[PDB]
Protein backbone atom coordinates (compact mmCIF):
# COMPACT_ATOMS: atom_id res chain seq x y z
CA UNK A 1 0.00 0.00 0.00
CA UNK A 2 0.88 3.71 -0.85
CA UNK A 3 -0.06 7.01 1.18
CA UNK A 4 0.26 10.54 -0.41
CA UNK A 5 1.93 12.78 1.16
CA UNK A 6 0.52 16.12 3.18
CA UNK A 7 2.62 19.47 1.67
CA UNK A 8 2.91 22.48 4.04
CA UNK A 9 4.73 25.68 3.08
CA UNK A 10 5.99 28.08 5.64
CA UNK A 11 8.67 30.16 6.64
CA UNK A 12 10.68 29.76 9.88
CA UNK A 13 10.73 33.19 11.63
CA UNK A 14 7.37 35.19 11.28
CA UNK A 15 7.65 36.87 7.68
CA UNK A 16 8.77 40.39 7.18
CA UNK A 17 8.89 42.21 3.76
CA UNK A 18 12.68 43.01 3.23
CA UNK A 19 13.91 40.79 6.03
CA UNK A 20 16.04 37.31 5.73
CA UNK A 21 14.34 34.19 6.62
CA UNK A 22 13.85 30.63 6.02
CA UNK A 23 11.18 29.19 3.56
CA UNK A 24 10.15 25.46 4.27
CA UNK A 25 8.25 22.67 2.77
CA UNK A 26 7.17 20.01 5.08
CA UNK A 27 6.26 16.64 3.41
CA UNK A 28 4.66 13.93 5.68
CA UNK A 29 2.66 10.87 5.93
CA UNK A 30 4.06 9.34 2.82
CA UNK A 31 4.94 6.15 1.52
CA UNK A 32 7.08 4.51 -0.03
CA UNK A 33 9.71 7.19 0.32
CA UNK A 34 10.76 8.10 -3.06
CA UNK A 35 9.74 11.92 -3.42
CA UNK A 36 10.87 14.91 -5.16
CA UNK A 37 10.55 18.14 -4.07
CA UNK A 38 11.33 21.34 -5.41
CA UNK A 39 10.85 24.87 -3.65
CA UNK A 40 10.28 27.66 -6.63
CA UNK A 41 10.43 31.48 -6.56
CA UNK A 42 8.30 33.11 -8.94
CA UNK A 43 7.74 29.37 -10.83
CA UNK A 44 10.97 28.93 -11.41
CA UNK A 45 13.16 25.87 -9.06
CA UNK A 46 15.54 27.48 -6.72
CA UNK A 47 19.13 25.86 -6.45
CA UNK A 48 20.81 24.38 -3.59
CA UNK A 49 17.80 23.47 -1.14
CA UNK A 50 18.50 21.38 1.84
CA UNK A 51 16.88 18.68 2.93
CA UNK A 52 16.47 16.82 6.70
CA UNK A 53 17.66 13.07 6.63
CA UNK A 54 14.92 10.76 5.79
CA UNK A 55 12.86 9.36 9.55
CA UNK A 56 9.28 8.68 9.88
CA UNK A 57 6.40 8.55 12.67
CA UNK A 58 5.41 5.84 15.09
CA UNK A 59 2.94 4.91 12.23
CA UNK A 60 5.53 4.46 9.80
CA UNK A 61 4.76 7.29 7.49
CA UNK A 62 7.76 9.51 6.24
CA UNK A 63 8.22 12.69 6.63
CA UNK A 64 11.38 15.31 5.07
CA UNK A 65 11.99 18.79 5.45
CA UNK A 66 12.85 20.92 2.53
CA UNK A 67 14.34 24.45 3.08
CA UNK A 68 16.30 27.48 1.98
CA UNK A 69 16.95 31.02 2.98
CA UNK A 70 14.79 33.57 1.50
CA UNK A 71 13.93 37.31 2.08
CA UNK A 72 10.18 38.30 1.23
CA UNK A 73 9.04 40.94 -0.46
CA UNK A 74 5.08 41.92 -1.41
CA UNK A 75 5.76 40.98 -5.20
CA UNK A 76 7.65 37.75 -4.80
CA UNK A 77 5.33 34.48 -5.45
CA UNK A 78 6.82 31.45 -3.62
CA UNK A 79 5.75 27.87 -3.60
CA UNK A 80 6.55 24.15 -3.47
CA UNK A 81 5.97 21.66 -6.08
CA UNK A 82 5.76 17.83 -4.82
CA UNK A 83 5.86 14.53 -6.83
CA UNK A 84 5.52 11.05 -6.10
CA UNK A 85 3.97 7.93 -7.17
CA UNK A 86 0.56 8.03 -5.47
CA UNK A 87 0.04 11.50 -7.91
CA UNK A 88 -0.41 11.62 -11.23
CA UNK A 89 1.24 15.02 -11.73
CA UNK A 90 3.15 17.58 -9.57
CA UNK A 91 1.42 19.13 -6.87
CA UNK A 92 1.84 22.91 -6.24
CA UNK A 93 1.52 24.12 -2.93
CA UNK A 94 1.88 28.16 -2.61
CA UNK A 95 3.17 30.18 0.43
CA UNK A 96 0.67 32.00 2.09
CA UNK A 97 2.11 33.99 5.19
CA UNK A 98 -1.30 33.56 7.11
CA UNK A 99 -0.92 29.55 7.09
CA UNK B 1 29.86 0.92 25.44
CA UNK B 2 28.18 1.44 22.28
CA UNK B 3 25.45 3.83 21.66
CA UNK B 4 23.94 1.90 18.42
CA UNK B 5 21.86 -1.32 19.03
CA UNK B 6 22.80 -4.44 16.48
CA UNK B 7 20.07 -5.86 14.74
CA UNK B 8 19.54 -9.54 14.09
CA UNK B 9 18.16 -10.64 10.41
CA UNK B 10 14.89 -11.24 9.97
CA UNK C 1 9.98 15.37 32.13
CA UNK C 2 9.74 11.54 30.49
CA UNK C 3 12.56 11.34 27.86
CA UNK C 4 13.18 8.79 24.94
CA UNK C 5 16.00 7.68 23.05
CA UNK C 6 14.82 6.22 19.72
CA UNK C 7 16.12 4.89 16.47
CA UNK C 8 14.25 4.98 12.88
CA UNK C 9 15.98 3.23 10.35
CA UNK C 10 15.02 2.79 7.05
CA UNK C 11 16.23 -0.02 4.22
CA UNK C 12 15.16 0.20 0.57
CA UNK C 13 15.81 -2.10 -2.17
CA UNK C 14 16.07 -0.97 -5.58
CA UNK C 15 16.73 -3.28 -8.43
CA UNK C 16 19.26 -2.48 -10.76
CA UNK C 17 20.38 0.28 -8.98
CA UNK C 18 22.47 -1.53 -6.37
CA UNK C 19 22.76 -2.66 -3.05
CA UNK C 20 19.76 -1.48 -0.92
CA UNK C 21 20.16 1.79 0.63
CA UNK C 22 20.22 2.17 4.41
CA UNK C 23 19.83 5.03 6.78
CA UNK C 24 19.65 5.17 10.33
CA UNK C 25 18.82 8.62 12.59
CA UNK C 26 18.49 8.49 16.22
CA UNK C 27 16.67 10.77 18.19
CA UNK C 28 16.59 11.95 22.31
CA UNK C 29 13.10 13.25 21.88
CA UNK C 30 12.41 15.46 19.55
CA UNK C 31 16.42 16.24 18.68
CA UNK C 32 18.58 14.23 16.06
CA UNK C 33 21.71 13.46 17.55
CA UNK C 34 23.23 10.99 14.55
CA UNK C 35 22.77 9.70 11.00
CA UNK C 36 24.38 7.28 9.02
CA UNK C 37 23.64 6.62 5.71
CA UNK C 38 24.89 3.81 3.43
CA UNK C 39 24.79 6.25 0.30
CA UNK C 40 26.59 9.00 2.05
CA UNK C 41 30.15 10.20 0.68
CA UNK C 42 30.92 10.69 4.34
CA UNK C 43 28.85 7.96 6.22
CA UNK C 44 27.42 9.60 9.36
CA UNK C 45 26.78 12.46 10.19
CA UNK C 46 26.88 14.17 13.94
CA UNK C 47 25.64 17.67 15.65
CA UNK C 48 34.56 5.15 20.07
CA UNK C 49 33.48 6.79 16.76
CA UNK C 50 35.01 3.78 15.28
CA UNK C 51 32.79 1.03 17.61
CA UNK C 52 29.83 3.15 16.55
CA UNK C 53 30.57 3.42 12.89
CA UNK C 54 31.74 -0.57 12.57
CA UNK C 55 28.03 -1.20 14.10
CA UNK C 56 25.94 0.97 11.56
CA UNK C 57 28.09 -1.00 8.92
CA UNK C 58 27.10 -4.09 10.35
CA UNK C 59 23.35 -3.34 10.34
CA UNK C 60 23.82 -2.27 6.82
CA UNK C 61 23.97 -5.81 5.60
CA UNK C 62 21.77 -7.17 8.44
CA UNK C 63 18.90 -5.08 7.02
CA UNK C 64 20.12 -6.54 3.31
CA UNK C 65 19.93 -10.06 4.58
CA UNK C 66 16.76 -9.15 6.32
CA UNK C 67 15.24 -7.88 2.69
CA UNK C 68 16.15 -10.87 0.54
CA UNK C 69 14.18 -13.05 3.59
CA UNK C 70 11.17 -11.29 3.32
CA UNK C 71 11.07 -10.72 -0.33
CA UNK C 72 11.03 -14.81 -0.28
CA UNK C 73 8.87 -14.93 2.68
CA UNK C 74 6.12 -13.58 0.32
CA UNK C 75 7.06 -15.23 -2.82
CA UNK C 76 7.92 -11.63 -4.55
CA UNK C 77 9.64 -11.24 -7.78
CA UNK C 78 13.03 -9.95 -7.59
CA UNK C 79 11.75 -6.81 -9.64
CA UNK C 80 10.18 -5.02 -7.57
CA UNK C 81 11.64 -1.92 -4.66
CA UNK C 82 10.18 -2.88 -0.78
CA UNK C 83 11.06 -0.99 2.17
CA UNK C 84 12.13 -2.64 6.17
CA UNK C 85 11.89 -0.02 8.65
CA UNK C 86 12.43 -0.46 12.13
CA UNK C 87 12.37 1.55 15.46
CA UNK C 88 13.96 0.40 18.28
CA UNK C 89 15.33 2.08 21.80
CA UNK C 90 14.01 3.36 25.51
CA UNK C 91 11.67 5.49 27.05
CA UNK C 92 12.90 7.01 30.59
CA UNK C 93 11.09 8.78 33.47
CA UNK C 94 11.72 11.91 35.36
CA UNK C 95 14.21 9.66 37.45
CA UNK C 96 15.97 8.26 34.57
CA UNK C 97 14.35 4.51 35.51
CA UNK C 98 13.32 2.52 32.78
CA UNK C 99 9.52 3.13 31.74
CA UNK C 100 9.58 0.69 28.50
CA UNK C 101 11.49 -0.44 25.88
CA UNK C 102 11.27 -1.02 22.29
CA UNK C 103 11.90 -2.93 19.31
CA UNK C 104 9.60 -3.50 16.49
CA UNK C 105 9.51 -3.52 12.18
CA UNK C 106 7.40 -2.72 9.07
CA UNK C 107 7.86 -4.73 6.21
CA UNK C 108 6.19 -2.38 3.09
CA UNK C 109 4.47 0.07 5.60
CA UNK C 110 2.41 -2.70 7.26
CA UNK C 111 3.68 -3.85 10.80
CA UNK C 112 5.53 -6.82 10.94
CA UNK C 113 6.89 -8.33 14.37
CA UNK C 114 7.43 -6.48 17.44
CA UNK C 115 9.08 -7.37 20.91
CA UNK C 116 6.39 -6.87 23.34
CA UNK C 117 6.54 -4.72 26.38
CA UNK C 118 8.06 -7.58 28.65
CA UNK C 119 11.07 -7.75 26.41
CA UNK C 120 11.05 -11.23 26.60
CA UNK C 121 8.18 -12.48 23.47
CA UNK C 122 7.26 -11.18 20.13
CA UNK C 123 3.88 -10.55 18.25
CA UNK C 124 4.23 -11.79 14.53
CA UNK C 125 1.43 -10.03 12.15
CA UNK C 126 1.19 -12.61 9.60
CA UNK C 127 2.83 -16.26 8.64
CA UNK C 128 6.01 -14.92 7.11
CA UNK C 129 6.84 -13.02 10.65
CA UNK C 130 6.04 -16.63 12.38
CA UNK C 131 8.95 -17.60 10.63
CA UNK C 132 11.45 -14.76 11.73
CA UNK C 133 9.68 -15.10 15.06
CA UNK C 134 10.63 -18.95 15.23
CA UNK C 135 14.17 -18.09 14.45
CA UNK C 136 14.47 -15.04 16.93
CA UNK C 137 13.11 -17.55 19.40
CA UNK C 138 16.06 -20.43 18.80
CA UNK C 139 18.12 -17.89 18.81
CA UNK C 140 17.78 -16.23 21.92
CA UNK C 141 17.45 -12.81 20.12
CA UNK C 142 14.96 -11.09 22.95
CA UNK C 143 17.40 -11.77 25.41
CA UNK C 144 19.92 -9.60 23.44
CA UNK C 145 17.44 -6.80 22.32
CA UNK C 146 16.33 -7.07 26.18
CA UNK C 147 19.72 -6.40 27.69
CA UNK C 148 20.57 -3.42 25.27
CA UNK C 149 16.90 -1.96 25.89
CA UNK C 150 17.62 -2.33 29.97
CA UNK C 151 21.59 -1.68 30.18
CA UNK C 152 23.22 0.60 26.82
CA UNK C 153 20.10 2.47 26.00
CA UNK C 154 19.23 3.59 29.36
CA UNK C 155 22.73 4.77 30.81
CA UNK C 156 23.71 6.69 27.71
CA UNK C 157 19.85 8.43 27.29
CA UNK C 158 21.02 9.43 30.76
CA UNK C 159 24.80 10.67 30.21
CA UNK C 160 23.16 12.46 26.97
CA UNK C 161 20.56 14.17 28.95
CA UNK C 162 22.79 15.57 31.67
CA UNK C 163 25.52 16.30 29.12
CA UNK C 164 23.15 17.87 26.91
CA UNK C 165 20.67 19.76 29.91
CA UNK C 166 20.45 23.14 29.16
CA UNK C 167 18.58 22.03 25.06
CA UNK C 168 17.34 18.71 26.22
CA UNK C 169 15.76 19.62 29.09
CA UNK C 170 14.82 22.88 28.68
CA UNK C 171 11.08 23.18 27.08
CA UNK C 172 10.46 26.01 25.67
CA UNK C 173 6.93 27.37 25.67
CA UNK C 174 4.60 28.19 22.83
CA UNK C 175 4.82 32.20 21.36
CA UNK C 176 0.58 32.28 20.61
CA UNK C 177 -1.37 34.69 18.67
CA UNK C 178 -4.97 34.62 17.14
CA UNK C 179 -5.61 35.82 13.71
CA UNK C 180 -9.12 36.42 11.94
CA UNK C 181 -10.24 36.25 8.42
CA UNK C 182 -13.17 37.26 6.64
CA UNK C 183 -14.39 34.56 4.18
CA UNK C 184 -17.88 35.92 3.21
CA UNK C 185 -20.00 38.62 4.91
CA UNK C 186 -21.45 36.06 7.02
CA UNK C 187 -18.78 34.07 8.49
CA UNK C 188 -14.68 34.30 9.34
CA UNK C 189 -11.90 31.91 9.93
CA UNK C 190 -10.71 32.16 13.70
CA UNK C 191 -6.55 30.52 13.84
CA UNK C 192 -4.89 30.21 17.04
CA UNK C 193 -0.72 29.76 16.65
CA UNK C 194 1.45 27.99 18.11
CA UNK C 195 5.02 28.94 17.55
CA UNK C 196 8.59 28.35 18.87
CA UNK C 197 8.19 25.35 20.86
CA UNK C 198 10.17 22.93 22.41
CA UNK C 199 9.42 19.28 22.14
CA UNK C 200 6.98 19.05 19.42
CA UNK C 201 3.93 17.61 21.91
CA UNK C 202 1.32 20.13 22.33
CA UNK C 203 -2.34 20.34 22.77
CA UNK C 204 -4.39 23.44 20.80
CA UNK C 205 -8.43 23.32 20.60
CA UNK C 206 -11.08 25.21 20.14
CA UNK C 207 -13.98 25.79 22.28
CA UNK C 208 -17.31 27.51 21.54
CA UNK C 209 -19.23 28.88 24.82
CA UNK C 210 -16.74 26.20 26.41
CA UNK C 211 -17.73 22.90 24.23
CA UNK C 212 -15.08 21.04 22.19
CA UNK C 213 -14.81 21.92 18.52
CA UNK C 214 -13.45 18.38 17.14
CA UNK C 215 -15.14 18.21 14.40
CA UNK C 216 -15.56 21.74 13.09
CA UNK C 217 -11.61 22.54 13.77
CA UNK C 218 -9.21 22.10 10.77
CA UNK C 219 -5.77 21.14 12.65
CA UNK C 220 -2.29 21.05 11.07
CA UNK C 221 0.15 18.52 11.69
CA UNK C 222 2.73 19.59 14.48
CA UNK C 223 5.60 21.20 11.69
CA UNK C 224 9.57 21.83 12.18
CA UNK C 225 10.70 25.35 12.13
CA UNK C 226 14.72 24.36 11.31
CA UNK C 227 15.86 25.79 14.73
CA UNK C 228 14.93 22.97 17.02
CA UNK C 229 11.59 24.13 17.35
CA UNK C 230 8.24 23.00 16.01
CA UNK C 231 4.87 25.03 15.16
CA UNK C 232 1.16 24.37 14.95
CA UNK C 233 -2.33 25.68 14.16
CA UNK C 234 -5.75 24.87 14.59
CA UNK C 235 -8.84 26.81 12.73
CA UNK C 236 -12.34 27.05 12.98
CA UNK C 237 -15.12 29.54 11.13
CA UNK C 238 -17.49 31.10 13.14
CA UNK C 239 -20.50 33.48 12.31
CA UNK C 240 -19.77 37.17 12.06
CA UNK C 241 -20.56 38.56 15.33
CA UNK C 242 -19.93 35.98 17.60
CA UNK C 243 -16.09 35.69 17.61
CA UNK C 244 -16.03 36.31 21.36
CA UNK C 245 -17.66 32.97 22.18
CA UNK C 246 -14.29 30.80 20.86
CA UNK C 247 -11.44 29.93 22.98
CA UNK C 248 -8.23 28.68 22.09
CA UNK C 249 -6.79 26.24 24.34
CA UNK C 250 -2.86 25.31 24.58
CA UNK C 251 -1.24 23.22 26.67
CA UNK C 252 2.65 22.58 26.93
CA UNK C 253 5.44 21.60 29.03
CA UNK C 254 7.39 24.95 29.08
CA UNK C 255 4.03 26.85 29.66
CA UNK C 256 3.80 28.09 33.51
CA UNK C 257 0.24 27.14 32.72
CA UNK C 258 -2.05 26.24 30.35
CA UNK C 259 -3.59 29.04 28.01
CA UNK C 260 -6.40 30.54 26.89
CA UNK C 261 -6.52 33.14 24.29
CA UNK C 262 -9.34 34.45 22.43
CA UNK C 263 -9.78 37.06 18.93
CA UNK C 264 -7.75 39.81 20.47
Amino acid sequence: IQRTPKIQVYSRHPAENGKSNFLNCYVSGFHPSDIEVDLLKNGERIEKVEHSDLSFSKDWSFYLLYYTEFTPTEKDEYACRVNHVTLSQPKIVKWDRDM
Amino acid sequence: RAFVGKKYCL
Amino acid sequence: GSHSMRYFDTAMSRPGRGEPRFISVGYVDDTQFVRFDSDAASPREEPYWDRNTQIFKTNTQTDRCSLRNLRGYYNQSEAGSHTLQSMYGCDVGPDGRLLRGHNQYAYDGKDYIALNEDLRSWTAADTAAQITQRKWEAARVAEQDRAYLEGTCVEWLRRYLENGKDTLERADPPKTHVTHHPISDHEATLRCWALGFYPAEITLTWQRDGEDQTQDTELVETRPAGDRTFQKWAAVVVPSGEEQRYTCHVQHEGLPKPLTLRWE
